[PDB]
Parts: structure tokens; C-alpha cells; sequence
């Protein structure tokens, strides 16, 4: 649970994926406003085992 | 209270408003330059 | 490294300058209108 909800463990998989690769124009403070974005894209809800 | 009245007493002065509006809003971008 | 500047972030400074500045032309308008 721990790593799946890291910002770090986020940055690392994006990286070494096609999918961000090919989005990449070439510019260096483009590339980094469009990896940021997608750092946000997932999302972790703890759950409750009160409410099961 | 005359809101038909009021939209009238705006409606002739609105150049006085927007001559002055923007002024007002073009006041500050030069703080902006002066700050942190 | 950040992305995005935290401080003066001119977009709110404009908007909010800008919607007092229409406030007080149409006041100011409004006085003139009696005033003549």
C-alpha cells in the first residue's frame, strides 16, 4: 500500500512507458509541465473496514 | 427603489466605467514586476 | 523543480482589480449623472 500511493513510485513508471514517450516534443519545460500531469492522473482512496 | 431607472443612469455613463476599468486593472502588472 | 510560480499569480490580481474597477465606474458614473 505503501508504494502504490508514492508520488515517487508515480514519477518512475511514466517514465519508462511508450504511452509518455511519444508525447514528449522535445523542449525541456514542456516535457516537465506534461509529466506532472500526468503524476495526477492517479488517484488512491484508503478504504474502511468499519463500513467493510 | 428604480432598477429600470438604474440600468438607464448606467447605460449613458458606461463609456466613463470602461475608460477607467481598464486603467484601474492596467494599474497593478507593474507590482507584479516589482515582487518576489 | 517546480512548474508554476506560487506568488503574485497576476491572474486573480487582474480579475479582482478589474471587477472593483467596473464597481467604481459605474458608482462614479452614477454621482456624475446627478452631478449634472
Amino acid at each position: 500500500v505503501m508504494q502504490l500511493a508514492s508520488w515517487d513510485t508515480r514519477r518512475e513508471f511514466w517514465l519508462q512507458t511508450d504511452y509518455y514517450k511519444q508525447r514528449m516534443v522535445g523542449n525541456s519545460k514542456a516535457d516537465a509541465a506534461l509529466l506532472d500531469e500526468m503524476i495526477n492522473n492517479i488517484q488512491f482512496i484508503p478504504g474502511d473496514f468499519t463500513r467493510a | 427603489l428604480d432598477i429600470r431607472g438604474l440600468f438607464r443612469t448606467l447605460w449613458a455613463g458606461k463609456l466613463w466605467i470602461i475608460g477607467m476599468g481598464l486603467a484601474f486593472a492596467l494599474i497593478a502588472l507593474a507590482y507584479t514586476f516589482f515582487a518576489r | 523543480e517546480p512548474v508554476k510560480r506560487d506568488s503574485p499569480r497576476r491572474a486573480f490580481l487582474m480579475i479582482m482589480w478589474g471587477i472593483v474597477g467596473g464597481l467604481i465606474g459605474a458608482g462614479v458614473a452614477l454621482t456624475r449623472r446627478c452631478s449634472k
